């Protein structure tokens, strides 16, 4: 049925331009307006604007006028979101979705599934892996919690696991933060009981695929 | 007055 | 351009009770000759694109629960949720198709309200590893605590800090609907080695007194 195929993540310099797509079937692709939607980090939906392949008629909403151009290749059946100049600001996720009717304007669905734009002045860098040791000794009769700090590390995104994927109760991997020198650095933490601390051995897994850096970390 | 959705905007 | 207001921002309910989500638009999105209302509702949950629930304000798109309602009409509108359940939490966004732009309300995150939980409180200095690096990491962590509201103090040497810090918070654990919060420090090596008493102080509701967890560098 109704697909809407969104190109792959972006990790762009400020200053250099980006086109991203949309490839769009199972329904007439110039009978539909189509357009765009960003969410910033942490943020709401803003709706940036519509084309009507048909006729290649667009509208934008103010914030996004003049700073982005939408187009579409009916040929193709293909719908494109264009920066000339993308700065820090434009990282944001951005869905494309076909308005939800033909022929007239409406809410939006289906829904792509979206493209991760992440727009910085940083290079690639794997993390280093920090332990965060337990500290709590073994005979208190409570709970102890210890961990690994990912730090230092571009672009997103990075995965934990704890001893390979066999603890996975207790287990906090926390959103990165961007520091502000321009690298990602997060923590990932569990909690044990503090009389396992002698006897079981704790191990996290890091992989960070953009630079090829796969860490384990003993703690 | 009346939404664009159903005027502006609609198509043939 | 329409403004879509919602109300409130966050939402907590608890486990079965009715919630209640407003969205006011600053002009009416009722047209008199066929008397509807140019309105969706969308649910976005982490890490997903966000879908469709309602278009014509009163009308759930198919398969949609039959907690989940919509009301009102003119620039006043309500998405109900009769009986909350776990698979409710999201953030709901309305929005007008009535004039382009087809603008979005601003989000409104929906979590369940569990009973109080204070934060399990772990300071971490940072590791011998880390030290080798010209930089020093001290991270305290939050476990486990409702609501998410808390409030991190770092002190050095019994000075408070400001600037140098940064958080981060996960989800709401789909088990026990608590959060957890990690506060990172982050000093020049030279700075972590020319001081010894590390403390961050935790304030939150749970605690009926705001908790220091402390370490003196090189024990």
């Amino acid at each position: 049925q109704v697909q809407l195929q969104q190109s792959g993540a972006e990790v762009k310099k400020p200053g250099e331009s980006l086109k991203i797509s949309c490839e769009a079937s199972g329904y007439s692709f110039t009978n539909y307006w189509i357009g765009w939607v960003r969410q910033m980090p942490g943020k709401g939906l803003e709706w940036m604007g519509i084309i009507y392949p048909g006729d290649s008629d667009t509208r934008y909403s103010p914030p996004f006028q003049g700073q982005v151009t939408i187009t579409a290749d009916r040929s193709i059946t293909t719908a494109y979101l264009e920066w000339s100049s993308l700065k820090a600001s434009d990282t944001a996720m951005y869905y494309c979705a076909r308005v939800g009717r033909p022929s007239k304007g409406g809410w939006f669905d289906p829904w792509g599934q979206g493209t991760l734009v992440t727009v910085s002045s940083a290079s690639t860098k794997g993390p280093s892996v920090f332990p965060l040791a337990p500290s709590s000794k073994s005979t208190s009769g409570g709970t102890a919690a210890l961990g690994c700090l990912v730090k230092d590390y571009f672009p997103e995104p990075v995965t934990v696991s704890w001893n390979s994927g066999a603890l996975t109760s207790g287990v906090h991997t926390f959103p990165a933060v961007l520091q502000s020198s321009g690298l990602y650095s997060l923590s990932s933490v569990v909690t044990v009981p503090s009389s396992s601390l002698g006897t079981q051995t704790y191990i996290c897994n890091v992989n960070h695929k953009p630079s090829n850096t796969k860490v384990d970390k003993r703690v | 007055e009346e939404p664009g959705s159903e005027t502006s905007d609609a198509k043939s | 351009d329409i403004q879509m207001t919602q109300s409130p921002d966050s939402l907590a309910v608890s486990l079965g009770e009715r919630a209640t989500i407003n969205c006011e638009s600053s002009q009416t999105l009722l047209y008199s000759s066929n008397e509807k209302n140019y309105l969706a509702w969308y649910q976005q949950k982490p890490g997903q694109p966000p879908k469709l629930l309602i278009s014509w304000a009163s009308t759930p798109e198919s398969g949609v629960p039959d907690r989940f309602s919509g009301s009102g009409s003119g620039t006043s509108f309500t998405l109900t949720i009769s009986s909350l359940q776990a698979e409710d939490v999201a953030v709901y966004y309305c929005q007008q198709y009535y004039n382009s732009p087809y603008t979005f309300g601003q989000g409104t995150r929906l979590e369940i309200k569990r009973t109080v939980a204070a934060p399990s409180v772990f300071i971490f200095p940072p590791s011998d590893e880390q030290l080798k690096s010209g930089t020093a990491s001290v991270v305290c962590l939050l476990n486990n605590f409702y609501p998410r509201e808390a409030k991190v103090q770092w002190k050095v040497d019994n000075a408070l800090q400001s600037g140098n810090s940064q958080e981060s918070v996960t989800e709401q654990d789909s088990k026990d609907s608590t959060y957890s919060l990690s506060s990172t420090l982050t000093l020049s090596k030279a700075d972590y080695e020319k001081h010894k008493v590390y403390a961050c102080e935790v304030t939150h509701q749970g605690l009926s007194s705001p908790v220091t967890k402390s370490f003196n560098r090189g024990e």
